[PDB]
């Protein structure tokens, strides 16, 4: 009877982190640590590399 | 110093290799706690077939299982009498920590 | 000041009929990783398998 | 202003309605006991970032 | 004469790979139990213990 809702999965947010690095100090290459653990914890290291 | 480590994950490539050398450096007696491995007992007439690195010792996903090697050196006979004499040290760092 | 330990049921149960194991299989679940419920239907499907 | 407005009405419209994603669920053993105290058995893959 | 070493293994003619358990690294091993959900599982597990 009524359309009320869209059904998006993976909701984004209405805020983020925005980062801005020191080019002279930031390593260029990905983090890498153990396969689970960055699937987890990765987006996060690298975003607060 | 005893050091233990519970849990490799996290640490960093340059804390590893000088905890490592560490070892090598200042006798450093480094416990890892976190390493499930497999255990085979090889004859010393074949040697080591398989080889590791102290690299991937520290870093290997924790849930993974190494396959370490470790010589049963009871059946190697004795050098004879007029072999030369051997000037370098054979040196080891890995050893279990349970029967 | 305590020691943990397992008791088997054998041990305070005099009837012996209603008894078909022994710390043995709680040893094993203790290497056991916590099973979400999926995983646990993931192991019975192998097993089926 | 005019951003707040449309800002807001866009917030006053999120008639978003979120249904489970993809969703990994991490054998114990493999993670780093720091991590594991944090996971509730399973998450999205998409984790975003904290 | 001259055998360096006389183990006791699970045997593996009985606990055959029909069953899904290698024993080459001289203990039961199987691949696809206890398992993550969602992702590959990864090689050499120490959940196939």
């Amino acid at each position: 009877l009524s359309d009320d809702f869209k059904q998006i999965s993976d909701p984004k947010g209405y805020l983020t982190y925005s980062v801005k690095y020191e080019d002279q100090f930031t390593k260029k290459d990905k983090l890498r640590a153990s396969e689970a653990d960055d699937r987890i914890v990765g987006p996060t290291v690298n975003l607060f590399k | 110093v005893h050091m233990t480590i519970n849990e490799r994950a996290g640490m960093s490539k340059l804390v590893a290799d000088n905890i490592i050398a560490s070892v090598i450096k200042s006798n450093w007696v480094v416990d890892i706690l976190d390493i499930e491995y497999t255990a085979e007992v090889m004859t010393p007439s074949e040697g080591y077939t398989q080889h590791v690195d102290a690299e991937s010792i520290m870093t290997a996903p924790k849930g993974k299982l190494f396959h370490l090697q470790f010589m049963d050196g009871l059946l190697r006979p004795e050098p004879s009498a007029f072999d030369p004499p051997a000037s370098g040290e054979d040196m080891r760092l890995i050893y279990p920590l349970q029967p | 000041r305590y020691h943990e330990s397992v008791l088997e049921i054998a041990d305070i149960f005099d009837q012996a009929d209603f008894i078909q194991t022994s710390d043995a299989v709680r040893q094993l679940r203790a290497l056991m990783p916590t099973l979400s419920t999926s995983q646990i239907r993931h192991a019975i499907e192998r097993i089926a398998q | 202003v005019s951003g707040l407005l449309m800002v807001l009405f866009k917030v006053m419209t999120d008639n978003r309605l979120v249904i489970v994603g993809e969703t990994t669920t991490p054998m114990s053993n493999t993670l780093s006991t720091v991590v594991n105290n944090v996971l509730r058995t399973t998450y999205h893959n998409n984790v975003g970032v904290n | 004469y001259g055998a360096a070493v006389v183990n006791i293994d699970l045997n593996r003619d009985f606990f055959d790979t029909a069953t899904g358990i290698d024993l080459t690294k001289g203990i039961p091993l199987v691949q696809d139990l206890l398992v993550p959900i969602g992702v590959t599982a990864g090689a050499e597990q120490s959940a196939e213990y």
